[PDB]
Order: structure tokens, then C-alpha cells, then sequence
């Protein structure tokens, strides 16, 4: 009942899914084997959210790993983790996308869905009650981006009435993971805006103040980020897995959340983060997460909340606690700082709990924002985007794959209308 | 049928507002808080 | 032969089954196994043909994540594993869900176990109906259910003991809503609707019992003591023993007018008792105290169409007509002209029981009142302003329309309010 | 006169009446005592109910074969007459149903004018080979009785 299935596209998304099924696993206290080796029936009653019984007590995740260059597939098909995988989810190409979001999307990934579909079909129908997809792209690359918006389309169609998720990793404001990054981006957003219920976004420049300014590391390799962005996609199904006295399912966050079905993009942290030096002097209490997490620092996108206002948000606190304090704290922020919250909202959070923090902690939290300052990623990527196809600069390999021009622009003004609707809304 | 030539062709609010109405403001409640600011936290 | 059928639904609505259910249990020497070591119990349990007391309750849900912890709690050999109704997908804080597209699949079952569990009952009293307004399935399967209620027995009584949404304290942005949808639903198919507020209750348990940690574990302990008390004649002997009938007749003066508060007294830790002699006389002073009320509403803005006392333990009614005379007199108290009496009594010899681990004293007296007002009318305005603020951009309308509903359902709930307030204004 | 809409996109026909009217030799005027919104047309094949403001016939009581003359609205607001060619008289309601009553042989051919009392209890008829007659008419029961008015020629007006 209420089954999950999990699709990690592109380098990116065979990277982060590494340390995500690492962290859930534990979690669940199963072995690198697949054997369940935890302590309480807790853990088994809500496993077959992510994995699948099995002959001699093993758990095998329900995760698709599609990638063109199985070259980073080998990486996790060898690492600690890598024996827990089916191999028949392993789909791969021969060939490479080359950062060019046309073949990831026209020709090369074209030739993967017959076979991806039959995998996702496998793995869909076993569950007894489906609640929904959810994906981890890169919207820099050909691969994650092209391939998986290809694959969003196909599933759009085939399973409407459940939700699809999207944790899309996005470009840096300040420098550039590649050159041809805006072309990717805009033509991955206009096929988001359609085919996606709702869609977080990150930036690994923020993943890196969190660490530089927050959690004070040294040397923070994407070993460590990785263990960042799995710590909110296991904060949010948290409540599908374990019991608390007021459950938010996948869906209730939704509803709560999009007040138009275009404004589907969402701004997220995670609390508590201190360092190995500073977890000797803070306290835990609901005061401390609540404020953490409604810091303008703890926002894992490149988007100062500040600019704009809060249409709604969320919270998904963990660990036994006081549901009173949880209530008063949230309802205190609005009203302290009414500046920052829409008026024709009259509140505008919700509030999950449960009775199972982290494996090693006592109090735990998760944020979600959809504020109208997201508008700030599409502007500096609306530009980007424009001062180079206004020359027509590195299209003739965009062209070459047989590309029309018209889908450059209905991706701009696909775009640059969603920054105006991100302005009704922001009377400021 | 019935011979009614007469009878063949037929001839022929705001919702309120409350007194007690008023929109809920951080005083008169013991739950929470007891002011309203700009961008304090 | 003096028995009522016990409904929870939602979340809430089985939140507070585990706190009733824990009481009579306890209040009766139930064992949870059933068994203990007659009409004491036949109120609320049914000896099967040896030594077993189940209990006439159904627990109705949507989210298994619940109605399983009932089944692997202590209290699974209890019930009848066909009450523990539960479904596959749940509402989604949606009233249209729950309603229209979920509710419409699994009210046949439900209804199939009420014509299966009023057959043992001789004498029905009437239908008790444990719900919370604000989420999809408190809303739209209550609203459902009712109906189905109405068209089946009609001359049987359904009391509403519905939680409502408070001003501060939300834990959902779309509560407005639903909330509203609810009215035109419950207003002509409960006989009685009692209301309290997840806020009131809070500070509730700041001053009296001076618990800084609540939750909602410790707020359905409370509601547990007003049911018992309320109940009380049902199954427990003592001077002016106040059927439900009774209750109903002097109570409701017009059909419309079914909105009433709630009250409880004494509330005091287990510790300054040792600073009181909570007499007859005390104890009623402070249930017509307004920080004493189960809802955030100001009865000293309106005045009293009735009042009905239940009193408990060591009370002789010499003193309780002593101490309602000397409460006609005073100022603050406004009682509307066409009713110079307003005021039903009941006293039982049975005090209050206390549940080990609860925060409550062991009292020798206690009340609960239960006050048909018409500055009911506070708490019904507010809603019908967030709902107007709102509305006013169809916000997440797009969710309500897109599961089988439309716009007119959202004025046409609406106009209710407004033909229910001015009712509360006619009887000037 | 219809408006038949054609598209071969999808290959879709569909028609529209705008306008109807008369065949041929309409016979017969009628307007309905205190009544100056509706009228109806005796014609050669059937009566037609046509109103004032608007073209936009209501109804078309249809009998086959032969031919209506002098159609007449009994008095105060009740039912229409209509003498055929047959020489047979007949009666029809508002929405005329079904026929209230046939006075068959009412003449020996071609009934050609007729005329009621102004309390709707008797019905004249004059006929084309030179006859006058009346019929007495109950509420449900019709009464044939034996006047025999005989005239020079032809009834054209009564
Ligand atoms: N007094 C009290 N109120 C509760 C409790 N749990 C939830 N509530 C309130 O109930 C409201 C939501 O009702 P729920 O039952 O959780 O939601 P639902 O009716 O099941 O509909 P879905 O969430 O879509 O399944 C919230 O406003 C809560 O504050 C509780 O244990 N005690
Ligand atoms: N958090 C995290 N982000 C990464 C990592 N590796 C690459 N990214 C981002 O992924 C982007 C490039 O997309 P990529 O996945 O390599 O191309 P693709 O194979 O076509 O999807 C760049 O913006 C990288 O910064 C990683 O290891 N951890
Ligand atoms: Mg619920």
C-alpha cells in the first residue's frame, strides 16, 4: 500500500540516488546484502514504500538507474551499496550525450524509452497502490535533462492520476558548470511548467555556503552534498514510513502548498545543521529548529527569500515532541514579520510531525518554501539564455539534431511569463 | 385537448454581514504573541 | 437496552477514540482483552456468548498509517477487526476527495457494519459522531456519512462533536474551505453539533493544569472527561438521570439552532487540590467562566438561549439549584428574555474516574456544562472571512474542480453561512 | 426555407429551419375571442397557428386528403372547428389532441361556412349545396338536431 517508485536520471541523478539509497537503507537498518538486520518492527512495517521482498530475506530498492555513458553507473554498480541493485534496472547507451540537450532528448534518448518503459511498467504494477514517481535530475547536462523530461512526457500520459516529484538540480548563479548550460535549462523548464506536479530545486552554490558558513567543513566534497539533499528526500516521506500524530501523506503536500498549477516550484533546508564544534553549546528545541529553518541561510537554492513573499510553506519536524510548540512558533513568524507573508493567505503553513526522528538524533525538521523570489533563478537565466541565441552561438549543434528555432522562444516565453506570475502574486 | 386556446401559450439579495465580523489580529488571544512588525524575525 | 453507537472519523475522530476508549475500558474494569474479572457496560459493550466485551464502535479512515497502530497496540484483542475500517488512498486535505471520488467506495462497507450493529441493539439512544472539520476526510466522508445516516433511520439522533478550526492555531492553509463545505453537510442531517477548539484547550492546559508540553495526546484526555460525564446517566445511577432525549428537547429551541459550547470544571493538577475545597458552589461559578470554554468564542458578547449542567460525584441538589439561582442574578451573565428558566440538571453519584498517567486530580466533584448561545455567531464570522479572502482569487480551486465538483458548490456553501448568521441575529 | 451548414473538415451537415410558410389558397382566417396576440390559418391541407409579434408558426394540425374550410374558434375561448370538403365538421383543442368530435354528413357536401352561439351551445353550418344547419353540443354529449335551413345557394358567410 502506497508504494513509491524512484527514478535517478543523468550523472547527477546516478550520483545523489547513490547516497540516498545509502541513507535509507540504514535507516531501515538493511545491509549493503539486502538483509533487514534492525531492532524493531517498526522498520518493517512500512519498507515496501521504496523495496521489494525477495528470495531469503532480501530487500532489492525500487529504483530505475537510466544514464547514456554507463561509465558512472560502474562507479556505484562497484561501490558499498552497489550489490543491493537489480541489474535488470541498470538501462544504459553505448553512446554519449555530449552536454546537448537535443540528442539526451531527440535522437539518443528516443532509442532508451522502449526499453525504460517496460522497466517502469515492471516495478509499477507490482505495486498494490501506487502513490507516485519521483525523480533527481541536473538541469546543466544533456542526459539528466534531455532523457528525463523525455521520460516525464511518457510517464505524464500513461499514469496521470499519480504524482510525479522532481528534486532538479539547477545551475549557479555565480559561475557555470557549463557552457551551454542556459540552452539546457530554459529547454528542460518548458517541459517542467506541464509535466510536473511539483518540483524542488537546488543549487550547489548554496550547498556550499551551508557548508562553508553552517555546517564549518573544510574540504566539502559532493560525497558530503549528497548527504545534504538525501537528508530532505527522506524528510519528506518520513510520514509515509513512519507513524506521528498529525501524518502528512505525499499528496496533502501538494494541496496545501500550489495555489495556481503553474507555481510549482519550491525552495528547501534542513535542520538541525551545526558543527562539530558547536553541537557542545546549542540547545534542541523546537525554538531552535523553527528559526534555523526559516533562515534566509538554510535555503539549499541561490534565491534570498527576502525579495519576495511566502505564499505558502511547510514543515515536516521528526522526533517525539510537543505538538503545542510546534503550532504557536509557526503561527509567531507571520505575524512577527508580516512583511514577508502574502494577506489574501491567512495562513499559509502546514505542520507534519512524527514519532521517529533520525537514526542518530532526537529533533529533526524539514522546510519547504514556495516564495515568490524563485522568479530570481528564471531572470538570470532568462538573460543568459538571451544574449547568446540572439547571436546564435553554439546552435548548429542544436540544429544538427534536426532542432526547430520556435522551441528556443516558446521556451522564453513559456519562461518569461512565469516570472510575471511570480509578480501578480508579489504585490511586494 | 381541453379546448383552453386561452391556456395553449403561457403569458406570464446580498447575504449579510455579521456584527461580530472582524478579522482575527494577534491581541485579545493568550495563545499566541502580542505584536505585529515588519521583518523582526 | 440504554446503548449508542460510537463513530470516529479522520484522523482526529480516531484521536480521540484512543482517549474515550482508554477511559471506559478503565472505567469499568474492561480488561483489554476484552473480558473483565449489567446495563454498566451494555451502554458501550456487548458480551458475546462467553466472557468477551466488545466494544459498538467503528473506526473509519482513509490512511492505513493509524487504524494499523489500533492493531498492534494493546488494544487489538478489543476490537472486532471489521470496525477498524481503513482504506488504500487517503483524502489529501481535499473535500472533494473525500466526498466525491474516494468517500462514494467505501460508505457501502461502512453502512453494511452499522446494519450489522444495530441488529444486536434492542433500544437504540443514538449516533455519536467523533469528527474534525478542516481536512478532506473529517469533511467530505463526515458529510457523506451523515447523509447515508439521515435517509436510513432519521428518527434516530446524531450528535456532532466536531472539532473546529480555530483562528490562530492551522495546521492546513485550505482548512478555510473544507470547513466551510461541511455546514451544508452536517447543518440539516445532525440533530445536536457540539463544537471546541484545538486553541481553547491549549490554554486550557497553561493555567489550570499548568503543562507547558502539550500535545494531542493530552488534549483528547479532556474531551474523554466530557463524554463520560455527559454519559454518565446512561449507565450510572443517580438523582435526575438525563437521558439524551431529555437532553435534546431543552436545549435546541429552533431547528436551525444547534451550535453550542462546552465547558469542564474542576481542570486543576493533581497538586493544588491541596489549595481547595472545590465546592458545588466554586466549581459552577467557573464553568460559566469564559477562559473555562472548549471554544475561543466570548459568551459575554452574546446571551444564553439554555444552559445544561451535568454535575458528577458528591452533589446533593440542594446546593446545585442554590448555585444556579445565585448565577440568574448576576450582571454578566445575559440570558435572552423568552427564556426565564434555561437551565436542565443532572447529578450523578458516580465521580469522575482518572486515567493513571493523566494530568487531571481525583475529584470528589466535577461539572460539565454544555451552553447554547448566541455569540456562537464570533467564531462562524471569521470563517466567513478567510474563506471571502481567499475565494476571491479561486485559490487551489483547481484541485476542487478537478475531482468531480464545480463552482457553484463553493457559493452555494457559502450563502449557508449568511442565512445561518442571520438566524443568530433574528433571535435579538 | 432551411439554412443547411456544410463543412467538409469534418465532413458535417446540418440544417436549420428559418422559415416557413403557407403551401397554397390559405381558406380560412381565425382570431381568438379577446385575443389579439395569436391567429389561425385554415389552408388547403391543414390549419396552421401562427401569433403576432413573430411570424413563428406554433402548430400544424395536419389531415391528410382534403381540405379545410372556414375554421372558426368556438366563443368565450374554447375549441377551433374546421368543416372539411368532405362535409364532415371537426374539432380541435389548443393543443387539439385528438379530435374533440367529427359531425359527419354535416352537409351533403363541401361545408363552407360556420359559425357558433355566443354561449358555445350551438353550431351553425352552412353548407355548399345551398343548406343551413345547426348542432346543438353539450358539454360531452352532441346533439344532431333536424333544422334544415334551406337557402338559394352556396353558405359564404353565417
Ligand atoms: N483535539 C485534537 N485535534 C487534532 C488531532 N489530530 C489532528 N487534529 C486536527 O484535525 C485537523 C485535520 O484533521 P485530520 O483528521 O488530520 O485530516 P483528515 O480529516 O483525516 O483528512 P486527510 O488529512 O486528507 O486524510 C487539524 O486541524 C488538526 O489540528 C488530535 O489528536 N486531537
Ligand atoms: N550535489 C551534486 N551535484 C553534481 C554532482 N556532479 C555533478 N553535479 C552537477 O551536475 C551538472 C552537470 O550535469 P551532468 O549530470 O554531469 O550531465 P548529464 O549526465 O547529462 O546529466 C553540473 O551542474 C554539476 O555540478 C555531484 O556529485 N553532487
Ligand atoms: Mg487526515
Amino acid at each position: 500500500m502506497r508504494e513509491i517508485v524512484h527514478i535517478q536520471g543523468g550523472q547527477c541523478g546516478n550520483q545523489i540516488g547513490a547516497k540516498f539509497w545509502e541513507v535509507v537503507s540504514d535507516e531501515h537498518g538493511i545491509d549493503p546484502t539486502g538483509t533487514y538486520h534492525g531492532d524493531s518492527d517498526l522498520q518493517l512495517e512500512r519498507i515496501n514504500v521504496y523495496f521489494n521482498e525477495a528470495t531469503g530475506g532480501r530487500y532489492v530498492p525500487r529504483a530505475i538507474l537510466m544514464d547514456l555513458e554507463p561509465g558512472t553507473m560502474d562507479s556505484v554498480r562497484s561501490g558499498p551499496y552497489g550489490q543491493i541493485f537489480r541489474p535488470d534496472n541498470f538501462v544504459f547507451g553505448q553512446t554519449g550525450a555530449g552536454n546537448n540537450w537535443a540528442k539526451g532528448h531527440y535522437t539518443e534518448g528516443a532509442e532508451l524509452i522502449d526499453s525504460v518503459l517496460d522497466v517502469v511498467r515492471k516495478e509499477a504494477e507490482s505495486c498494490d497502490c501506487l502513490q507516485g514517481f519521483q525523480v533527481c535530475h541536473s538541469l546543466g547536462g544533456g542526459t539528466g535533462s534531455g532523457m528525463g523530461t523525455l521520460l516525464i512526457s511518457k510517464i505524464r500520459e500513461e499514469y496521470p492520476d499519480r504524482m510525479m516529484l522532481t528534486f532538479s538540480v539547477v545551475p549557479s548563479p555565480k559561475v557555470s558548470d557549463t557552457v551551454v548550460e542556459p540552452y539546457n535549462a530554459t529547454l528542460s523548464v518548458h517541459q517542467l511548467v506541464e509535466n510536473a506536479d511539483e518540483c524542488m530545486v537546488l543549487d550547489n552554490e548554496a550547498l556550499y555556503d551551508i557548508c562553508f558558513r553552517t555546517l564549518k567543513l573544510t574540504t566539502p566534497t559532493f560525497g558530503d552534498l549528497n548527504h545534504l539533499i538525501s537528508a530532505v528526500m527522506s524528510g519528506i516521506t518520513c510520514c509515509l514510513r513512519f507513524p506521528g500524530q498529525l501524518n502528512a501523506d505525499l499528496r496533502k503536500l501538494a494541496v496545501n502548498l500550489i495555489p495556481f498549477p503553474r507555481l510549482h516550484f519550491f525552495m528547501v533546508g534542513f535542520t538541525p545543521l551545526t558543527s562539530r564544534g558547536s553541537q557542545q553549546y546549542r540547545a534542541l528545541t523546537v525554538p531552535e529548529l523553527t528559526q534555523q529553518m526559516w533562515d534566509a541561510k538554510n535555503m539549499m537554492c541561490a534565491a534570498d527569500p527576502r525579495h519576495g513573499r511566502y505564499l505558502t510553506a511547510s514543515a515536516l519536524f521528526r522526533g517525539r515532541m510537543s505538538t503545542k510548540e510546534v503550532d504557536e512558533q509557526m503561527l509567531n513568524v507571520q505575524n512577527k514579520n508580516s512583511s514577508y507573508f502574502v494577506e489574501w493567505i491567512p495562513n499559509n503553513v502546514k505542520s507534519s510531525v512524527c514519532d521517529i526522528p533520525p537514526k542518530g538524533l532526537k529533533m529533526s525538521a524539514t522546510f519547504i518554501g514556495n516564495s515568490t523570489a524563485i522568479q530570481e533563478m528564471f531572470k538570470r537565466v532568462s538573460e543568459q539564455f538571451t544574449a547568446m541565441f540572439r547571436r546564435k552561438a553554439f546552435l548548429h549543434w542544436y540544429t544538427g539534431e534536426g532542432m526547430d528555432e520556435m522551441e528556443f522562444t516558446e521556451a522564453e516565453s513559456n519562461m518569461n511569463d512565469l516570472v510575471s506570475e511570480y509578480q501578480q502574486y508579489q504585490d511586494a | 385537448q381541453e379546448e383552453s386556446v386561452y391556456a395553449l401559450i403561457p403569458q406570464p439579495p446580498a447575504m449579510h454581514t455579521s456584527k461580530f465580523g472582524g478579522k482575527t489580529h494577534p491581541a485579545q488571544f493568550d495563545f499566541g504573541q502580542n505584536k505585529v512588525q515588519p521583518h523582526a524575525t | 437496552m440504554r446503548e449508542v453507537i460510537s463513530i470516529h472519523i479522520g484522523q482526529a475522530g480516531i484521536q480521540v477514540g484512543n482517549a474515550c476508549w482508554e477511559l471506559y475500558c478503565l472505567e469499568h474494569g474492561i480488561q483489554p482483552d476484552g473480558q473483565m474479572p449489567d446495563d454498566a457496560f451494555n451502554t458501550f459493550f456487548s458480551e458475546t456468548g462467553a466472557g468477551k466485551h466488545v466494544p459498538r464502535c467503528i473506526f473509519l479512515d482513509l490512511e492505513p498509517t493509524v487504524v494499523d497502530e489500533v492493531r498492534t497496540g494493546t488494544y487489538r484483542q478489543l476490537f472486532h477487526p471489521e470496525q477498524l475500517i481503513s482504506g488504500k488512498e487517503d483524502a489529501a486535505n481535499n473535500f472533494a476527495r473525500g466526498h466525491y471520488t474516494i468517500g462514494k467506495e467505501i460508505v457501502d462497507l461502512a453502512l453494511d457494519r452499522i446494519r450489522k450493529l444495530a441488529d444486536n441493539c434492542t433500544g437504540l439512544q443514538g449516533f455519536l459522531v467523533f469528527n474534525a472539520v478542516g481536512g478532506g476526510t473529517g469533511s467530505g466522508l463526515g458529510s457523506l456519512l451523515l447523509e447515508r445516516l439521515s435517509v436510513d433511520y432519521g428518527k434516530k439522533s446524531k450528535l456532532g462533536f466536531t472539532v473546529y478550526p480555530s483562528p490562530q492555531v492551522s495546521t492546513a492553509v485550505v482548512e478555510p474551505y473544507n470547513s466551510v463545505l461541511s455546514t451544508h453537510s452536517l447543518l440539516e442531517h445532525t440533530d445536536v453539533a457540539v463544537m471546541l477548539d484545538n486553541e481553547a484547550i491549549y490554554d486550557i492546559c497553561r493555567r489550570s493544569l499548568d503543562i507547558e508540553r502539550p500535545t494531542y495526546t493530552n488534549l483528547n484526555r479532556l474531551i474523554a472527561q466530557v463524554i463520560s460525564s455527559l454519559t454518565a446517566s446512561l449507565r450510572f445511577d443517580g438523582a435526575l438521570n438525563v437521558d439524551i432525549t431529555e437532553f435534546q428537547t431543552n436545549l435546541v429551541p429552533y431547528p436551525r439552532i444547534h451550535f453550542m459550547l462546552s465547558s469542564y470544571a474542576p481542570i486543576i493538577s493533581a497538586e493544588k487540590a491541596y489549595h481547595e475545597q472545590l465546592s458545588v458552589a466554586e466549581i459552577t461559578n467557573a464553568a460559566f467562566e469564559p477562559a473555562s470554554m472548549m471554544v475561543k468564542c466570548d459568551p459575554r458578547h452574546g446571551k444564553y438561549m439554555a444552559c445544561c449542567l451535568m454535575y458528577r460525584g458528591d452533589v446533593v441538589p440542594k446546593d446545585v439549584n442554590a448555585s444556579v439561582a445565585t448565577i440568574k442574578t448576576k450582571r454578566t451573565i445575559q440570558f435572552v428574555d423568552w427564556c426565564p428558566t434555561g437551565f436542565k440538571c443532572g447529578i450523578n453519584y458516580q465521580p469522575p474516574t482518572v486515567v493513571p498517567g493523566g494530568d487531571l486530580a481525583k475529584v470528589q466533584r466535577a461539572v460539565c456544562m454544555i451552553s447554547n448561545s448566541t455569540a456562537i455567531g464570533e467564531i462562524f464570522s471569521r470563517l466567513d472571512h478567510k474563506f471571502d479572502l481567499m475565494y476571491a482569487k479561486r485559490a487551489f480551486v483547481h484541485w476542487y474542480v478537478g475531482e468531480g465538483m464545480e463552482e457553484g458548490e463553493f457559493s452555494e456553501a457559502r450563502e449557508d453561512l449568511a442565512a445561518l448568521e442571520k438566524d443568530f441575529e433574528e433571535v435579538g | 426555407i432551411y439554412k443547411v451548414t456544410y463543412e467538409p473538415a469534418t465532413s458535417r451537415l446540418k440544417e436549420e429551419l428559418v422559415q416557413t410558410a403557407h403551401n397554397d389558397k390559405i381558406n380560412g382566417m381565425a382570431f381568438p375571442n379577446e385575443y389579439s396576440e395569436v391567429f389561425a390559418t385554415c389552408g388547403t391541407g391543414f390549419i396552421r397557428l401562427w401569433h403576432l409579434t413573430t411570424c413563428r408558426e406554433l402548430l400544424r394540425i395536419a389531415v391528410p386528403n382534403l381540405e379545410c374550410f372556414c375554421i372558426a374558434f368556438t366563443t368565450d375561448g374554447s375549441a377551433i372547428l374546421s368543416g372539411w370538403s368532405d362535409g364532415k365538421i371537426r374539432a380541435f383543442g389548443p393543443q387539439s389532441g385528438k379530435i374533440i368530435f367529427t359531425i359527419n354528413d354535416a352537409h351533403q357536401k363541401a361545408v363552407t361556412a360556420i359559425a357558433s352561439t355566443a354561449d358555445s351551445s350551438r353550431i351553425l353550418s352552412g353548407g355548399e349545396e345551398g343548406m343551413v344547419r345547426v348542432w346543438r353540443i353539450g358539454r360531452t354529449s352532441q346533439t344532431l338536431e333536424a333544422s334544415m335551413k334551406d337557402h338559394k345557394g352556396p353558405v359564404n358567410c353565417i
